[PDB]
RNA sequence: GGAGGGGAGUGAAAGAGUACCUGAAACCGUGCGCUUACAAUCCGUCAGAGCCCUCGACGUGUCGUGGGGUGAUGGCGUGCCU
């Protein structure tokens, strides 16, 4: 069985003991949280109407918090003389889903 | 005081050669060369991260047309059946359903046929 | 006429390999009891004791 | 594997000529080698020959290893000094020309029959 | 007590000499001046 | 033949040998890994098969919050300065 779970604007086909990278939550490490859920997939049958999706929610506990990849920007255009260094590293958390 | 050059000029050296390794030519080995090419590396890379979104989407919206004609349905109706019936699976995940979970697609198309108009002509 | 640019190394060094000598083949010889290489071209002359063997 | 090696260094003999003959010896024995070397028609065979022989010469007597088994493992030629001199031209204008050395590097190792 | 190293200037006091012609950073390949003309090389006298 | 080198010694060090402190880049080699002979390439960037190496966990090979090298193939892409 496995749901697909949204939190921070996306969602993520998740099981149980699945390790997803996700959006900063405000959450300390070892913490556990609660997420809506979009679909659920148990078996055969397929869980799909709002109402049946509202009853249920996935848990997950926040393994740490971590930073994405450095990326790395430098705007340019010819025959102006103009250049913008930039540089950008996301945060992100580590959910390890415990159960549907 | 009379300042030497060297250092100050060798640390930028370095850093752009470095993040030249791989290229061909004078594009690895000169600095001019090397910062030229860098120059058009990180517009080109500031450019395709943006356009990926699209292109992701484009991959999933073809699978999910190609699963869903196999279901007798084209993709333009099933998602006008599935936004009726207030699913909300994006296309990144019905992509994925289509191709680990046949029968969940099955499914989703039966529901989103289900919510569809009887008439999708008619002037409602 | 001049060269309008500057060869790139690829096209410098596929067209340099071209630039190389071949191997003589050799074959055996008995001369004053020991053996040695020679070209096949003077094994007259070195049965002969016309070319030097150092 | 044991090995000896030898040096030829200020070689006046230019990097890519010396290289044109030492293509020829690679990965051989020394005694095929050293063969290939005294009739090949070329002028930087001499030199080459030269190293490889002493070469040979030390694996034997500093090492102690039998000569029948020894091989031209490794050998290269890199770049000398070279000096300037000048070809004067018509109408005035000089040239440069170079004289290009080499130092040529030999090793020998003993391997099985 | 008051050493030698405890001694600064007033905030505000000390302003950073701008360098100009170098790089595109601050202001670079004109020091200010725009384009060419008079003005682009030497001076305009007052009267 | 010499030049030069290999042992042997001097030296704390010969990766100090009177071509000698340190010894960068351009430039020139040798060896190993991946790739390349139906293919129209501002030479990169984004996806990315395959191969190779490496760090963890469990068995014997098989995943992971992994990491590096190379990259068949697809999308996009008109060098810098004045």
């Amino acid at each position: 069985t496995y749901a697909i779970v949204k939190t921070g604007g996306k969602q993520y086909k998740v099981a149980a003991g699945d390790v997803v990278k996700v959006e900063k939550l405000d959450s300390e490490p070892g913490a556990s949280v609660s997420l809506p859920v979009a679909l659920v997939v148990d078996g055969a049958n397929v869980t799909s109407k709002a109402d049946d999706l509202a009853k249920v929610a996935v848990t997950a506990e926040v393994l740490e918090h971590t930073k994405g990849p450095k990326i790395r920007i430098h705007k340019f255009k010819n025959k102006t003389g103009y250049h913008k260094r930039q540089g950008h590293r996301q945060q992100l958390t580590v959910l390890k889903v415990t159960g549907i | 005081a009379r300042v030497k050059r060297a250092l100050n000029a060798q640390k930028k050296r370095r850093t752009v050669l470095k993040a030249s390794k791989g290229y061909r030519g004078q594009r690895s080995r000169l600095y001019r060369k090397a910062k030229e090419q860098q120059l058009h590396s990180l517009t080109y890379a500031y450019r395709d991260r943006r356009a990926r979104k699209g292109e992701f989407r484009k991959l999933w919206i073809s699978r999910i047309n190609a699963a869903a004609r196999a279901n007798d349905i084209t993709y333009n109706r099933l998602i006008q059946g599935l936004k009726a019936a207030g699913v909300e699976v994006d296309r990144k995940n019905l992509a994925e359903l289509a191709v680990s979970d046949p029968a969940a697609f099955t499914a989703l198309v039966d529901v989103a046929r289900a919510a569809l108009p009887e008439d999708v002509n008619a002037p409602s | 006429a001049v060269p309008k640019r500057r060869m790139s190394r690829a096209n410098t060094r596929s067209r340099r390999a071209q630039w190389k000598a071949e191997a003589p083949g050799l074959v055996t010889v008995s001369v004053a009891g020991q053996q040695r290489k020679v070209p096949r071209r003077l094994l007259k002359a070195a049965r002969l004791g016309l070319v030097d063997l150092d | 594997f044991p090995s000896a090696t030898a040096k030829a260094r200020y070689v006046r003999v230019s990097a890519t000529k010396a290289r044109r003959v030492i293509d020829l010896v690679r990965g051989k024995s020394v005694e095929e080698a050293l063969d290939i070397l005294r009739w090949a028609p070329q002028a930087a065979s001499e030199p080459v020959a030269k190293v490889i022989a002493s070469a040979a010469a030390n694996a034997q007597n500093n090492e102690g290893l039998d000569p029948s088994t020894l091989v031209v493992a490794t050998v290269y030629a890199d770049e000398g000094p070279t000096a300037k001199r000048i070809r004067p031209r018509a109408q005035g204008r000089a040239f440069r020309i170079r004289k290009r050395t080499s130092h040529i590097t030999v090793i020998v190792e003993s391997r099985p029959p | 007590v008051i050493k030698l190293h405890d001694l600064k200037p007033a905030p505000g006091e000390k302003k950073a000499k701008t360098r100009v012609g170098r790089g595109e950073g601050s202001k670079g390949k004109t020091a200010g001046r725009g384009t060419k003309g008079t003005k682009a090389r030497k001076n305009v006298p007052v009267m």
